């Protein structure tokens, strides 16, 4: 802003503008390397690396998977009947019981992530002539080798498996989710010895819809000494409807309904531990601050989170054009 | 971190000449002005002169014509005073100070001072 | 829609301004100086904050979404999820890049000119005293002191246009 | 890219927008008055109607789509259908809010200034008797009647300068 | 630009900007029929009509589909063990020998398209007591009627079909895609006489998952004198995981495994022949040069292609506004 | 934000400027020539090239996608795939039409004015000799030859005041 | 709904003074001009004067100097006339009318009118 | 294609008058100027005048005042040459040339020429 010199009669008042000696390079619609005085980094480049559960109700998942948290996971029975707003599943993911294989595992994971409120109301039933509370061999709880706490391992009683015809009406105001299963033995001799005679048949039907399954028999690869699989099913019941567990063979019946609420809940496969902060946006890397419009941390989010973009350094021109000399 | 580095003490003849220095760092030289403030021992601070580092515009205090002379070196980011016809009344501590542009002149960053003593001893 | 001042005839500007975003210098007989504007800098900061209201905060609380990472390969249901998430990410990244481009351009465009208010304010008293100056370096031929510059910055300036000894 | 007239030096404006958007106001010995620039208001209404031609009518005629209103939960695909419908609306709502913001900003920008046509028309007739003025009103020294202002409105003006006085 | 008189009292000048008398109509946000000096056609209106394959290794068509090549089409033996970055499927392509009916055909098509790397490692197995290397009648291969080359036809041997229990673990460090099938005959007498006794029962289980299928016996309409169908299944195996083919009846077994890696390949359905260019964007109408942001050629693309839009004449104002007259 | 020059007071324009986008047409006693300001047309060509760097070349290497061409109907997942592909195409076609509209509008808006530099350059030697010309041809009363137009092109113009004509 | 409400009928002595009223409503007062039109019984309409409600700019008819005086009250949105040196020739019906700005002056909304009678009876 | 089609050869009396033609095509006539170049056989090229197709600006060579004149017809895109007071020295080939605007004057497109011969035989 060159000013001529000491002038008396005139006054050269170079009414100019403001400059900053340091500059920040931002992108415009014309030039990709323009420089501005100040710039706000819109994309959250990095996290604090930690999950902080103070604003939300983040439930830890150390040696826990959510579908086994629904089940009787012996390493995860300390999280039973626990509310959560965000379940984090640890990358170690060590499940130590019979190998469950939900045929629509992603669907059940997304369903209970959407519900997010674990209230297992232990419901009485009409199982007559069965052997409830079976003994597993890979669930490790109290050195007793019990089954899942929440699923009942119904087998023969007095060498007889009657055709079960149990029901429990929905006489309440909320939905009742029934998490049941069907067992896939290694051999036909195993099914004959354990559950019933010859094959098995299950027809689980609500009033409005039905779900039937035939168990499969075959020699699976052994996981922790089990040549078998258990496949888990879900039977959402609307108010006023009737749930009717009609099974003849490999029934793994629920001990009670799971209360579901269409609430602010989700799941997130992560590895960072639980800490203490004030931030409501959580990422598998860790809880990031919410004061950014975009991010580059990860795709998977929960809560009031910035939107994921593929860029890394979108800086908003939070000032005028820099001409720092 | 902004700091106005300052030289050591000098002890010269009465009537001789001395050239002080004040190397500015941490900020762009031509933006903020440079001001020098004289403080006698036990007396009040006294404002010497004011200089523009961009193009060497100088205004001097009315008591300080021919005694103080202000120059800058824009390459090394430093400012100098030249003293002429020194007397024992000039023995003081000279602080080089930064400043806002022009007549507003609030000296946001100060200097450490220079003990200048004028004596024949 | 550039106005060509800050990259135009305001060649570098001066960095000893910590009092705002826009400036007013002078070369009065009682020493030079500078002072920042009150309402124009506040207007620029206010529109920046208005931009940041829909950017900082007001993030949509998307609680439960689809799984965006996969370990095994499943086929038709899986690559459809990958396709919809990738198209959402590409659309939102293009939206973010485009948004940054448009409003960085708009921030450069609006933080430009608005000298015209000072031009018209000085104009009527700078019509007969050796005419005018059009740059950002106004040769205000009104021989006036720091109080005159206070009136210039203070938007309350009476027009004592200087009669004789003008235009040679 | 604001021009600083409507919120700038048009401090009040008058409220007879019954024949046009833009106006022509005057002071006279033979009474004041008001008109409307048919060219400028017709231009502005033309850009407004061109903006509305992509918007008002000519909607995308999409007949059959996926089911959006849902029921008791199914698990997979329904979650994907809700996710793709949510993101579709989320992108379209951001796109509608962005479109409203850009077109309202652009409407305020295009319905701004254009005194420069009248300024350059009047510069020749005020370059020698008095000078111009831009603070609010637009002072014109050419002493004439309603026909001269009509010629100003007609964009057919002959630049007849009174050379009797220079600036006083 | 009307310039003043020559004399001009010898004291004058002037200024202007621009013109060119050509004219090009583009669309803006205000008007839809504004005219500019120059304009770049942003939408690729037309192709060159031929698939030219210099940047991407594009494998040929010639009456054989990708699933035909994966099944080892007897019409196309010259495509085995052939790497490819882009597959083009001819519109004149037809199946041969047995009509395969993959129950999730688009899923397998997309899976092997994303694979894009054919190396059928001819893995040795333990097929004992079966009549492998079976011969069909609708196959044509040197007028010898030889079955699928990339997988094996297994029937009874010495009027006996033992319950096969083979396994081959993943001792390597890459995923091994296994392509197997189950045979759906045209008669119960055909099932009894040809494969095994009575019905069949097939379960193919990995460590991490399981796939099972019961063969179906029907009377499907004849294609090339074949009143039968086969259905093809895939059993992706992670490193360390162990595959176990378990079958009792109809086993259309692999002869090895298909190597799969997370490449950048894709399938494409087209009819254009093979040529030479330097163009990395391919479309079913033929390769277009991707020096444009958008296109209106086709929806399906491969590689670095412009994004498909429903417009046809999006012209950017590369120049500025034209005032030609 | 239109500036009203290319459609305004530059009403016809001359068609011979093949070397540059802009120019400085003139009329002298020794011949009415032409010009081409390389700085302004170079800035315009550079911003067009910067616009086309995000557009012409450097696309997104999307290799494997979902199947868009379809056949006889299969299920609801085919309807979902068609719906997501159609919504992607509609979003991208709206987005490309919007991008063309904003960038064509911005190209028209920036390739407009920036002739105020010539105004302010010519002012201080045009302010005295028969005052101020701005109607589109700078009726410069500095009696000079092609050297002065060369200096105006070179942006190296001094101010030799023409006091022979002060008012008329 | 815009309507220019007026007062009732009034009777004065010859030479007395009367002040009429016309309360504008339904629209902002300072926008449109206020005009008064007098209709003599069985005669033609006559235009009295014009007033700017924004800043009280008044132009009067050439036959009405010193006889009609136009004032406004911007708080209550009303307009007044002052009458001086009244005579029996002045007995008529006075209509207050709105108007477009200035010389164009088309009276878009009219008033009901007030009968003014000047007599000694 | 930009081609300046030109007429054939002529033969007239010394002191007579002739009118030449040059039909412009393929480009807008008012854009670029017209210039005419005379070449006597065995001699050098000579520049005689320039015209502006937009508004008929006339600039002639100093040696050819009153002898060569320039006219255009904007309707037919034609440039005309009228010659007066012909002498035996005038026999040459007259080239119709295009021209860039003004004093830059680079003739981007040329013509074919007409054999103009002046003789009494
Ligand atoms: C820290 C910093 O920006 N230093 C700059 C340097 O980049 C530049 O090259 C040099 C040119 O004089 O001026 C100084
Ligand atoms: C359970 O988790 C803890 C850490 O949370 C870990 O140290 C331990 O090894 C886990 N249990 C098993 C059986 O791996
Ligand atoms: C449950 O049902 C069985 C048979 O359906 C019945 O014998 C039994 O009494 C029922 N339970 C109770 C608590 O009544
Ligand atoms: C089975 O176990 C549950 C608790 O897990 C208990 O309440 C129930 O009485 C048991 N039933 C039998 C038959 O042991
Ligand atoms: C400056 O303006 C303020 C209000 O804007 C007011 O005090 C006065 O007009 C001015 N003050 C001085 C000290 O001139």
């Amino acid at each position: 802003q060159k000013i001529p010199g000491n002038d008396n009669s005139t006054a050269t008042l170079c009414l100019g503008h403001h400059a900053v000696p340091n500059g920040t390079i931002v992108k415009t619609i014309c030039n990709d390397r323009i420089e501005v005085t100040n710039a706000t980094e819109l994309v959250q480049n990095s996290s604090i690396g930690e999950i902080c559960d103070s604003p939300h109700q983040i439930l830890d998942g150390e040696n826990c998977t959510l579908i086994d948290a629904l089940l009787g996971d012996p390493q995860c029975d300390g999280f039973q009947n626990k509310k959560w707003d965000l379940f984090v599943e640890r990358s170690k993911a060590y499940s130590n019981c019979y190998p469950y294989d939900v045929p629509d595992y992603a669907s059940l994971r997304s369903l209970v992530a959407s519900s997010g409120t674990l209230e297992f109301k232990n419901e009485s039933f009409n199982w007559t002539g069965v052997t409830q509370n079976g003994t597993s061999s890979a669930c490790i709880r109290g050195s007793s080798s019990s089954f899942f706490s929440r699923l009942n391992w119904l087998t023969h009683l007095n060498y007889t498996y009657p055709a079960l015809n149990v029901t429990m009406p929905n006489k309440e105001q909320f939905d009742k989710l029934y998490i049941w299963g069907v067992h896939h033995p290694g051999t036909d001799k195993d099914q004959i010895f354990l559950y019933a005679q010859s094959s098995g048949r299950i027809t689980v039907s609500t009033k409005r819809s039905q779900q039937a399954v035939i168990p499969n028999i075959g020699s699976r690869p052994r996981i922790r000494d089990i040549p078998s699989r258990i496949s888990i099913y879900w039977t959402i019941v609307k108010p006023g409807d009737i749930l009717l567990i009609n099974s003849t063979g490999n029934l793994i019946a629920p001990r009670g309904y799971f209360k579901i609420r269409s609430g602010k809940s989700s799941i997130m496969r992560s590895d960072a531990p639980i800490g203490k902060c004030k931030s409501e946006c959580i990422t598998p890397n860790g809880s990031i601050p919410n004061d950014k419009p975009f991010q580059n941390v990860n795709r998977i989010t929960y809560g009031a989170c910035p939107r994921y973009v593929k860029h890394s350094t979108l800086k908003l021109a939070t000032g005028m054009r820099n001409v720092p000399e | 971190q902004v700091q106005l580095q300052q030289s050591g003490a000098e002890l010269v003849m009465p009537g001789a000449s001395v050239k002080l220095s004040c190397k500015a760092s941490g900020y762009t030289f031509i933006s903020y002005w440079m001001h020098w403030v004289k403080q006698r021992p036990g007396q009040g601070l006294e404002w010497i002169g004011e200089i523009d580092p961009s193009d060497s515009y100088t205004n001097y205090n009315q008591k300080f014509k021919g005694k103080a002379r202000l120059t800058v070196d824009k390459s090394s980011s430093t400012a100098y005073m030249q003293l002429s016809s020194l007397t024992s009344e000039d023995s003081a501590v000279y602080y080089c100070a930064r400043g806002y542009y022009g007549s507003s002149g609030y000296f946001d960053v100060w200097g450490t001072g220079t003990t200048v003593t004028v004596s024949s001893a | 829609g550039i106005f060509g001042a800050i990259a135009g005839f305001i060649e570098n500007g001066w960095e000893g301004m910590v009092d705002g975003w826009y400036g007013f210098r002078h070369q009065n007989s009682e020493g030079r100086g500078q002072a920042a504007d009150l309402k124009s800098t506040q207007a620029a900061i206010d529109q920046i904050n208005g931009k940041l209201n829909r950017l900082i905060g007001k993030t949509n609380e998307k609680f439960h979404q689809i799984e965006k990472e996969f370990s095994e390969v499943e086929g038709r249901v899986q690559d459809l999820e990958k396709y919809v998430e990738d198209t959402k990410i590409d659309l939102w990244s293009y939206n973010a890049e485009l948004l940054v481009a448009l409003e960085n351009q708009h921030t450069i465009d609006l933080t430009d000119s608005e000298m015209n208010k000072l031009f018209e304010k000085t104009k009527k008293q700078l019509r007969e005293n050796a005419e005018d100056m059009g740059n950002g370096c106004f040769k205000i031929y009104h021989k006036c002191d720091n109080a005159c510059i206070e009136s210039i910055r203070n938007e309350t300036y009476d027009h004592n246009v200087y009669r004789d000894e003008a235009l040679n």
